[PDB]
RNA sequence: GCCCCUAAGCGUGUGCUAAGUGGAAAAGGAUGUGCAGUCGCGAAGACAACCAGGAGGUUGGCUUAGAAGCAGCCACCCUU
């Protein structure tokens, strides 16, 4: 599943939310993307989930892409613990996801069934986020 | 209106002929009997008889050619069809004997055009697999 | 839950104009 | 969901007895990134973090697991209904481990079941629809792996399997011809239908015997385990082969309930005779004209329904 | 169809532009060729218009305040979340 | 009558319907009958 | 209704008309595809009996040339296109008032002219 | 803040809401309602419904005794 093979510093603050997306902001690799309207922190187990949904979707077809990589490191301390002693351990790997960005892209002869497999993802995706074209 | 296609031969099989004679009417055999009796010379060749039936019955000898498809088998040179037709066809039927006869069969059928029942045999060609040229 | 959900929401009342102390 | 909680479950109470220990000695490091060993999932995702950690939090999630199986024992014999209300004979698939089960049953079936190189592969009793020779629309089903001195801490994964064996009716018996002792491999997984039989005693099932791997197998042993070696069939290759009295012999054993006592079907209405055509099998149809009179078996509710016109030959 | 009005800036800045874009003029900038940069408004709806048919490049007859003149599309700044073009570059052609 | 969150019309025959303030599914197979409640 | 039908709807009864001297119209409704074709295949010879949109074929007759009947295709119309011999046609046309009695002659254009409540029995009643 | 409790507007003009929404809440579901746009059709007759046909080839070919259009699979044309 996605994740960096190795990063410079393993505990950074958490990634912000302020803000739109200055890029990234476009279908540019396929012909059918998400795009976000929500801050939020995907993680590589939901890139896997709606990347898996899209696949099982479209059948031996078609090309997809994924504009975003989890490589900020989001830690967690253990359970049953008082506050202080340091930051927790690496937990989860994420991606800092901001309004206007297009997160995944797709590329299939077809129309209708592109379509339905976008909004599979955009179910299993947290966020709030629409399906746009590259047409316009 | 009740039309069973058979050859003048056989005499009341149930699998193909079971029909309203012997569910409601005449007894099973009178059926066969009276259809084959004035038809006997088809050696082989298709005769439908297409019975009706009144308030009580009223028999009706009634007769017909082979099938399209099945004249076409006949002339064509082959004994089964082909369940892929425009996958893979058997023979290339040519148009003087169609035409020759059916210039009566589709007078009767719908009408004696020529290329109508061209159109109609080579659609009939098509739908068997035995194409024509 | 419902007295923290209440005195939070409280806050947002035309005469607090949105901040409310210890909100 | 039947696998992450069963599988859990298991893993929390072998745990159990070594909660002491080198359970702590994992957590000391912890998986550091990824470890050797994952949690109820195992290949990353859900389990990622570790098996045991307090002692607590292990009892109260056996407690919420035993809750679960509970809840899961309601659903699968719920789901499980139609085929006990229908007296459809069921086979099994009883293999040791990747003989070939998950293959075999797509042969013989046209079933598009996983395959894949593993000795525990398919995951749950997966089953489907088959036709015998000349009808009988009955049902075939897998089993999971059985290894060797079966972990007695894993049991709650083969119970459905357990369950999903004793309520069929013929067993075949798959095995793997990889090893050098074949006899051993059948005489070990066949230790375990014992206790099976123990538990939920029926009957001993008629049996049945296979192999597959026919085309890598017997590299060095030739057709003796063909000839003089005692029941069994085999032609499935690595990959897929031909079936030629597996799907044979598989219906001369099962359960010959279908009564094949002659009735006699008139002809009545214009296709009555379409009723017996499509149930009871067409066995023998001698057809031969008006009334026509033939010879075929027929199930308990058209027999009783044609008896009064069973009039003899 | 390719013909579209225009009209100079009075204002110019956040404000001015703010104003504009909310009642419905989408601000533009001509330069080019004749070098003399020209701040200037066209109605937002007939500009998308034309732009849906004709596409991006297109040779746009701009009907500025006093006369005419050809002009080119250049660049189009569009929000990414309202899809409305938000300014435009057009690019003078002497012909 | 299933009860849930989300209705949807499961078969080409199933109609939408909007009944006493509470939206509701209805099909001429009973079984795909629901409403959102 | 669809264009290009309408466009062709000038020619659809411009040549028709002015070839045949005669042509019938009536309130057609019962006969079946075998009672229909009985006359028009079936019987044809010296005349195309067909049928045509009663509303969109209103104009195409001012436009062929046809003004006596236009206030007669209120309704279901059969047209019978006679290439001119009317002895044979106008006996046609008399012909079903016996095993069907559902097709009369409401009217129709006799030698580019209309016609009278007997005319129409004494078109060629020899 | 201005209906009474309660000092002061049951203020005036445009609209909107049927939910007591106002007078708590998400993913998501949704033939509720106002407005601004677009694409088909339509006074040569459309959208709903009503009166007749909706045929011949032909039980179209594979399958099946069977499959006539209706378990299922290929073709899926024309005569008027
Ligand atoms: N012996 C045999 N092996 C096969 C056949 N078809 C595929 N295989 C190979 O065997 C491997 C294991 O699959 P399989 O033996 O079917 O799994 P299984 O025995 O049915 C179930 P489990 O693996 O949990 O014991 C697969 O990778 C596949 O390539 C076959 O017909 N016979």
């Amino acid at each position: 599943m996605l994740i960096p093979r190795k990063v410079k510093h393993r505990k950074q603050h958490h990634p912000e939310q302020r803000g739109i997306a200055s890029g990234g902001t476009s279908v540019s690799f396929g012909d059918y993307g998400i795009q976000a309207l929500e801050h939020a922190y995907i993680t590589n187990r939901q890139i896997e989930s709606a990347r898996i949904a899209i696949n099982r979707h479209i059948k031996r077809g078609g090309k997809v892409w994924i504009n975003i990589f989890p490589d900020r490191p989001l830690t967690k301390k253990p359970a049953e613990t008082r506050m202080g002693s340091g930051k927790g351990s690496p937990e989860w790997w994420v991606a800092n996801v901001k309004p206007g960005r297009v997160l995944f892209e797709l590329s299939y002869p077809d129309e209708k069934t592109a379509r339905d497999a976008l909004t599979r993802a955009i179910h299993k995706l947290p966020i709030k986020a629409r399906i746009v074209t590259r047409e316009e | 209106l009740i039309k069973l296609q058979i050859q003048a031969g056989q005499a009341n099989p149930a699998p193909p002929v079971g029909p309203a004679l012997g569910q409601h009417g005449v007894n099973i055999m009178e059926f066969c009997k009276a259809y084959n009796a004035a038809t006997e010379s088809q050696r082989g060749n298709v005769i439908p008889v297409e019975i009706t039936v009144y308030e009580d019955r009223s028999f009706t000898f009634a007769l017909k050619t082979p099938p399209a498809a099945k004249l076409l088998l006949k002339a064509a040179g082959v004994q089964k069809g082909s369940g892929e037709p425009h996958k893979t066809k058997v023979a290339k039927v040519t148009w003087d004997q169609v035409r020759e006869i059916a210039e009566t069969k589709k007078a009767d059928l719908n009408a004696n055009d020529i290329d109508a029942a061209a159109k109609i045999i080579a659609g009939t060609a098509r739908s068997m697999g035995i194409t024509v040229e | 839950a419902k007295r923290g959900r209440k005195k939070r929401d409280r806050k947002h009342s035309k005469a607090n104009h949105g901040k409310r102390p210890n909100a | 969901r039947e696998g992450k909680a069963q599988v859990s479950l298991a893993q929390m109470e072998y745990m159990l007895p070594r909660l002491r220990g080198w359970g702590e000695s994992m957590s000391r490091q912890a998986g550091g990134r990824a470890g050797g060993a994952g949690g109820g999932v195992g290949t990353r995702g859900p389990g990622e973090t570790k098996i045991e950690t307090d002692r607590r939090r292990i009892r109260e999630r056996m407690a919420k697991l035993r809750r679960e199986i509970r809840d899961m024992k309601k659903i699968r014999d719920t789901q499980r209904g139609s085929r006990r209300r229908s007296e459809i004979p069921s086979v099994a698939i009883v293999g040791y481990t990747n003989a070939g089960k998950s293959s075999l049953l797509n042969a013989l079936t046209g079933a598009g079941v996983l395959v894949e190189n593993a000795l525990f592969a398919t995951l749950e009793p997966t089953t489907r629809r088959g036709e015998f020779e000349d009808g009988r629309p009955f049902v075939l089903t897998d089993t999971v792996g059985f290894v060797r001195h079966l972990p007695t801490q894993l049991v709650e994964a083969f119970r459905s399997t357990l369950e999903e064996v004793v309520d069929a009716d013929l067993l075949i018996h798959v095995v793997d011809g990889s090893d050098v002792n074949p006899l051993a491999q059948i005489n070990a997984v066949r230790t375990v239908i014992n206790e099976v039989v123990a538990e939920y005693d029926i009957a001993p099932p008629p049996e049945l015997l296979v192999v597959n791997k026919i085309d890598a197998a017997t590299g060095v042993g030739l057709a003796q385990l063909r000839r003089a070696l005692p029941d069994a069939v085999f032609v499935s290759a690595r990959t897929g082969d031909g079936l030629d009295k597996l799907r044979s012999r598989m219906g001369e054993l099962v359960e010959s309930t279908d009564a094949t006592v002659d009735v006699t079907i008139p002809y009545d209405r214009g296709d009555l005779v379409a009723r017996v055509h499509t149930d009871g099998h067409v066995d023998a149809t001698e057809h031969t004209d008006a009334g026509t009179r033939i010879k075929a078996r027929v199930p308990a509710p058209l027999a009783a329904t044609l008896r009064e016109y069973a009039t003899f030959a | 169809p390719n013909k579209l009005t225009a009209n100079v800036r009075t204002r110019t800045g956040k404000g001015a532009s703010r104003q504009a874009r909310r009642d419905g003029k989408v601000p533009a900038v001509l330069y080019g060729h004749g070098t003399d940069p020209q701040h200037l408004e066209l109605n937002a709806r007939d500009f998308a218009a034309v732009l849906r048919s004709h596409g991006t490049n297109a040779i746009l007859t701009l009907d500025i305040e006093g006369t005419e003149q050809l002009a080119l599309t250049k660049a189009l700044d569009v929000h990414p979340i309202r899809r409305n073009i938000q300014h435009a570059d057009l690019l003078v052609v002497q012909r | 009558m299933k009860v849930n969150p989300s209705v949807k019309p499961i078969c080409d025959k199933c109609r939408v319907i909007r009944r006493h303030g509470r939206v509701m599914v209805i099909c001429s197979d009973p079984r795909h009958k629901q409403r959102q409640g | 209704m669809a264009k290009a039908d309408k466009a062709t709807a000038v020619a659809d009864i411009a040549e028709q008309f002015k070839a045949s001297t005669a042509t019938v119209v009536t309130e057609y409704r019962g006969l079946t595809v075998a009672n229909l074709a009985e006359l028009r295949r079936a019987l044809g010879d010296s005349a195309t009996y067909t049928v045509a949109k009663n509303t969109l074929v209103k104009r195409a007759a001012s436009e062929a040339g046809i003004e006596g009947l236009d206030e007669l295709f209120a309704g279901p119309t059969a047209i019978a296109f006679v290439k001119g011999e009317a002895v044979d046609a106008a006996k046609a046309i008399k012909k079903f008032a016996k095993d069907n009695k559902a097709l009369v002659i409401k009217g129709g254009y006799m030698d580019g002219k209309a016609l009278s409540v007997a005319d129409v029995e004494k078109i060629a009643d020899l």
